[PDB]
RNA sequence: CUUACCUGGCCUUGACAUACUAGAAACUUUUCAGAGAUGGAUUGGUGCCUUCGGGAACCUAGAUACAGGUGCUGCAUGGCUGUCGUCAGCUCGUGUCGUGAGAUGUUGGGUUAAGUCCCGCAACGAGCGCAACCCUUUUCCUUACUUGCCAGCAUUUCGGAUGGGAACUUUAAGGAUACUGCCAGUGACAAACUGGAGGAAGGCGGGGACGACGUCAAGUCAUCAUGGCCCUUACGGCCAGGGCUACACACGUGCUACAAUGGUCGGUACAAAGGGUUGCUACACAGCGAUGUGAUGCUAAUCUCAAAAAGCCGAUCGUAGUCCGGAUUGGAGUCUGCAACUCGACUCCAUGAAGUCGGAAUCGCUAGUAAUCGCGGAUCAGAAUGCCGCGGUGAAUACGUUCCCG
């Protein structure tokens, strides 16, 4: 990947780190059943104007290494072809070739 | 379509411009970006300048368009015919 | 095969008359694996026919498939003994299958009724064959 | 009294032999509860039918595993490997019948690049 | 009614076996009661990966990772019990929860 | 057609694992990548150290890293403070106090990575290929492998259509599983790009399996 | 978002690195304008070591070497991969023959899945290939007895529920067994080959992984690395909206059907494998339903996804474009998400298209296979008829090598 796509990502992560107390508070004040219908809408209508990179589906996950966005096994943190070298060069443990 | 619970989406920007036009009475067209926002009552009456990628169209709003989106009414493709 | 010789797989006896030649029409019948439902399909006739005409069900069989039966292939040859048989459960299927009744059961079981009396789609069949055996 | 362990398709049955009447019972069920096609039923009577002790023994049988035409083959497989135990001198008899294999086959595997075991996906040259 | 609950996890079974007979061996000397050790089902996880990096879908490595459980049971500890299963050595790959 | 990975093939069968640690879901991600880190570190800062083989161990919140090297004093420094150093570099890479511990090899012309080291090292100061891969094989061989392949490609020399050439002596029997086949892959940066270096070795059958090995 | 493309709005040593010069802890609150990128007012904090004259991060300002480039060359390359092809071949040393390139060995007779093995011979000797070693399945034994099991005993709300038991199933580590071992006939008096007993299994029991020397300037500069070329207020970087989802058409790979071996309704059985703490959820209530609320157990052989479906029993439909089929469209909703217009999945009511088994031609499959039925997972907020796995039911036919192909 590029350095500006990776540090794209960066950013976005930065970004749902620093909101993620509050876009927390505020979902909790719109699921409450004993506030008031206008705290209810006022909470939606701040989560609303939180910015965009601080929601969590924006972000993509990318192979540690190389910045790849296809292909991550979550498991791992590393794209295909980074895994692939890896587990045949030995270096993650427990992951043999499987046949059975 | 959007839960009914949590009633129709508008962007603030733009629900603020149809506010303070509605409580003046300026004709000029709203120019936005917003092919998303609802098109609400107070809609009705206004020129609303919608982005379609690549120049801003034009909508009159009127009584039978409410409860549609604001981009349904600025197509974005070009097709003529084969 | 090209160079071996595949032994030919033998299949269990049915386990109600413990008759393989019913078994093998049971396995003829049947489609998508569904066993049950040609079983279902066979002993309706057998019980049927034992009711329409008083003779034992295996023996009844027997003889309708050695009437079906052909002796000709096709440059003239004569079938080889399996070979027989496998064409006889195919033309009674086949025929079976466009008579017009309720459940399959009920077709299956008036044309082997029909073909024991010598009208049915198969020996119209095994004739059209002897036909074409007696062109060359 | 005696026991006996069968084996089919990933269904095990566990096979107690004494001497009775002749009661059958399967997973607290009777034979015509357990099993609703006759040739279930009559796979499970194939061997003391063969023996014509069907009325000299009481079985007590529990199984799991596969499904109804797996059960009743471990579960004849079970009977046979019970009378086994209860006397040596019949199995030149159930060898014959050809009960005492155990019947090897197996589901293969679906493979990679194809739509199943062997299945392959359609090919055109054109 | 003190009974000692000791649960191995590991990637190797070959090292859980030893850790679990060390654990065994440690605890009959000391003089207690030992129940086990018991296999609880294995955990397989699959992965396929394309080996080409570019286009070939049916060009893949297959890999597997195992996950093996051992349960040890401990009755009747004596007082050196506890004291010599914390001073037993923890090997690398092999993880040990202890409960009382 | 192309050919399995030597040690990945035999991962389970005769070799054992560069990295020795249990963890959960949850971190196993996090510990593979700083893992992966401090290979790369290590790497890049032991390059004249003649390092070939890093494991890795996670006994119990701290890290074990044990370097095998040909070179344990330039390693370790002249009074221990290079492993002091290392120790410290490590452990703020991976979070968790970290011990170095040095691993001393004794006949290097056994070892892979080593000879393509020094195979790589050659064609970047521009000695001839095919003399420095025959020097290469006949010096493992006389060291005592029972067979050695050595294979450089790419623009062999500086010319402009490139090619592979190998050469082997003794046995190399890749099929058998159970056979101790050390395999290593080297990059030799030149003037005209890069240059490839394979290097096989075998040192006999391993009889007993992983019973043997002791995993 | 991804995103690499388009329209428009913005930045210029830059979103990121090293080298230099100065000043500030870093950070934090409230807003205002703007589509946002951005820009401006406005709070608190001003911290850590200290040979303490300053230093550690961290931020801002200046400067120039530079950064940056999914820009070009896979016909400069590394690495990786496909293909012939799981084809049985491919080589080397000493000695002989030839002026020589070369030959011999490796050919010749049987046999095998195999250059597999046995015989002859100016040849005598070796390697990589084949086979085996590795994983899984079928029989048995030992160890192990919980969260799994329940044969015998006892109590039971008849629920392994409870005392209890270590037998059996299973779980999973280690072993045993199969070797033409025994008999008969042949082969050539060899290698081999055919039949029989015992045995769970008999001649390679089944499946997986493993792919020789080489070929195609095969594929990949867009995973990554890398020689060379090119851009540098732009071919770099930031943002909002649009596009990758277009539609007179043609082709490939699939799913669902055209029905009675079936559709619908009522009742009632039998799996394996895998997933679950930002998660899976018992149970209750509300709703026709997708779901919502309350609540419970579970970091899991413990709780849960979970209903297996085809199957069996009973009723009905009676060959009709139908009580087949389920496309399309109208109207209402739910959930994920800042946001379902372009362009999500699912639910309910209404609608009810083509389709009556498909030309020339062509594809897969030799056994637990084909056919058919359901279940799970990776990716993933949401979004599979694809891909990778799992079990259930369970066939037909192989006379033979005349031609089709390799
Ligand atoms: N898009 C643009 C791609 C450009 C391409 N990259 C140029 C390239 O690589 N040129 C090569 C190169 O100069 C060299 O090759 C190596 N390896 O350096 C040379 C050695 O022969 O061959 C040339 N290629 C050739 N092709 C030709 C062929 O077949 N006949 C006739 C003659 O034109 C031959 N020369």
């Amino acid at each position: 990947a590029k350095k500006g796509m990776i540090n794209r990502e960066l950013k976005r992560e930065k970004t749902v780190a620093k909101y993620a107390a509050k876009r927390a508070e505020l979902k909790a004040t719109i699921a409450n059943v004993n506030a008031s219908d206008e705290e209810r809408f006022e909470a939606m209508l701040k989560l609303q104007a939180l910015p965009r990179n601080a929601s969590p589906v924006r972000l993509r996950n990318r192979c540690g290494l190389t910045g790849r966005p296809h292909g991550y096994f979550r498991k791992f943190g590393l794209s295909r072809n980074k895994l692939r070298d890896t587990v045949m060069q030995g270096d993650v443990p427990g992951v043999v070739k499987a046949s059975w | 379509p959007r839960s009914l619970k949590k009633g129709p989406f508008v962007d603030a920007h733009l629900f603020a411009k149809v506010e303070a036009a509605v409580a003046s009475n300026s004709r000029k067209p709203i120019k936005t970006w917003s092919r998303r926002s609802m098109i609400l009552p107070d809609f009705v009456g206004l020129t609303i300048s919608v982005h379609n990628g690549r120049n801003h169209v034009p909508v009159i709003v009127t009584e039978h368009m409410v409860g549609h989106k604001l981009g349904e009414f600025a197509p974005t493709r070009t097709y003529r015919g084969h | 095969p090209r160079r071996r010789v595949v032994a030919a797989r033998e299949i269990l006896p049915d386990p109600k008359f413990s008759s393989q030649t019913i078994a093998k029409f049971m396995n003829h019948v049947m489609q998508d694996g569904k066993k049950s439902i040609a079983e279902s399909i066979v002993y309706g006739a057998l019980e049927r026919v034992q009711e329409k005409n008083k003779v034992d069900p295996v023996e009844f069989f027997e003889t309708t498939l050695e009437k079906v039966r052909p002796m000709v292939e096709v440059v003239p040859m004569e079938v080889r003994p399996s070979r027989r048989t496998a064409l006889a459960m195919r033309w009674l299927v086949d025929a079976a299958a466009k008579r017009s009744e309720k459940t399959m059961a009920l077709r299956l079981a008036g044309e082997l009724l029909d073909a024991a009396e010598g009208k049915g789609a198969a020996i119209k069949k095994r004739e059209d064959v002897h036909r074409m055996a007696e062109a060359n | 009294t005696n026991y006996g362990t069968g084996r089919r398709k990933t269904a095990t049955a566990r096979v107690f032999l004494s001497a009775g009447t002749g009661k059958l019972v399967i997973n607290n069920r009777t034979l015509e509860q357990y099993f609703g096609r006759e040739t279930a039923r009559m796979v499970v009577r194939q061997p003391l039918e063969l023996l014509e002790a069907t009325e000299k023994y009481d079985l007590y049988i529990t199984v799991k595993g596969g499904g109804i035409g797996g059960q009743a083959g471990a579960i004849r497989h079970g009977i046979t490997r019970a009378l086994i135990a209860a006397d040596e001198t019949l199995k030149p008899v159930l060898r014959q019948a050809g009960f005492v294999t155990r019947d090897a086959r197996e589901v293969e595997r679906k493979k990679l690049g194809l739509r199943k075991a062997r299945k392959r996906p359609q090919f055109s040259k054109r | 009614n003190q009974r000692i609950r000791i649960r191995l996890k590991s990637f190797d079974h070959r090292l859980i076996d030893q850790s679990a007979q060390e654990i065994v061996e440690t605890a009959k000397r000391t003089g207690a009661q030992v129940c086990g050790p018991i296999p609880m089902p294995t955990r397989i996880e699959r992965f396929n990966v394309l080996t080409s990096p570019h286009v070939n879908k049916d060009a893949r490595d297959q890999y597997e990772i195992r996950t093996y459980k051992r349960l040890i049971d401990i009755v009747q500890p004596t007082d050196k019990t506890v004291d010599a299963l914390m001073k037993l050595d923890l090997a690398a790959g092999v993880d040990v929860q202890i409960a009382l | 057609g192309q050919k399995v990975h030597p040690i990945g093939i035999r991962l389970g069968v005769v070799k054992r694992h560069n990295a020795n640690w249990y963890a959960n879901p949850k971190q196993y991600a996090e510990y593979l990548l700083k893992d992966l880190q401090v290979r790369e570190f290590l790497t890049k800062k032991l390059k004249n150290a003649m390092v070939s083989n890093i494991l890795i161990e996670r006994p119990s919140g701290a890290a074990k890293v044990t370097i095998s090297t040909a070179r344990p004093g330039i390693v370790i420094g002249k009074k221990g403070e290079d492993i002091e150093k290392l120790q410290r570099e490590l452990t703020n890479i991976m979070g968790v106090p970290a011990q170095v511990s040095i691993n001393e090899i004794d006949r290097p012309d056994l070892d892979a990575r080593l000879v393509a080291e020094a195979i790589a090292s050659q064609l970047e100061k521009r000695v001839m290929f095919r003399r420095a891969m025959k020097r290469a094989v006949q010096n493992t061989m006389r060291a005592g492998a029972k067979g050695i392949k050595v294979e450089v490609s790419g623009r062999l020399g500086g010319a402009e259509i490139a090619r592979t050439e190998w050469y082997r002596e003794g046995r190399v029997p890749l099929h058998t599983l159970r056979a101790d086949i050390d395999y290593a892959t080297m990059r030799a940066e030149t003037t005209y790009g890069t240059i490839g270096v394979k290097v096989w070795i075998f040192r006999g059958e391993i009889l007993g399996g992983m019973k043997q090995v002791m995993n």
